[PDB]
Parts: C-alpha cells; structure tokens; sequence
C-alpha cells in the first residue's frame, strides 16, 4: 500500500502525471522534471526492495 | 493563439509554468486578462517575486 501510495508525490516537480508535463511544457524542461520524478520512484522502488 | 502575429512580434513575451510553443491545446477552466502602460526600465520588474 505504501508502494502504490508514494506514486502521488510530485518530488519537486509541477505534477505527478507524465501526460501533461509533456502535453503542457517544451521538452528542455519536461527532462529534468521527469528525471526527478524517474528518481524519486527509483529511490522508492529500491527502498522496497 | 495562433493568429497574434499581426502586431510588431518582437515582443517581451515570457510564460510561466506553460510554454506557448504551439502548445495552444490546453482548456482552462477561467481565463483573466491585465493589461496596462508601464516603462520600458520597469519591464523586468513584471514577474513574480
């Protein structure tokens, strides 16, 4: 539950869907925000492992 | 947005939080409008914080 939970944090970022960061931003910056969202869930995934 | 090349571009026109690269496809829920005449010095001072 925890794992599932943890997907609804923007870790710095303007949101937490993929979608619309592409969908509403140029690309220079939708890199570096999800690449903070790619870590954060990175982290999270190898915290659980 | 297209159609706003009809007046002198070169044009201070900076978006926050949004890029206006034909990124037109967005629906807002309210759109609100300030216009005014300021200097061409104080121009910089239009931006948050």
């Amino acid at each position: 539950n925890t794992l599932v939970k943890q997907l609804s944090s923007k870790f710095g970022a303007i949101s937490s869907v993929l979608n619309d960061i592409f969908s509403r931003l140029d690309p220079p910056e939708a890199e570096v925000q999800i690449d903070r969202l790619i870590t954060g869930r990175l982290q999270s995934l190898q915290t659980y492992v | 947005y297209s159609v706003l090349y009809n007046l002198a571009p070169f044009f201070t026109f900076k978006c926050y939080g949004v890029s206006p690269t034909k990124l037109n496809d967005l629906c807002f829920t309210n759109v609100y409008a300030d216009s005014f005449v300021i200097r061409g010095d104080e121009v910089r001072q239009i931006a948050p914080g």
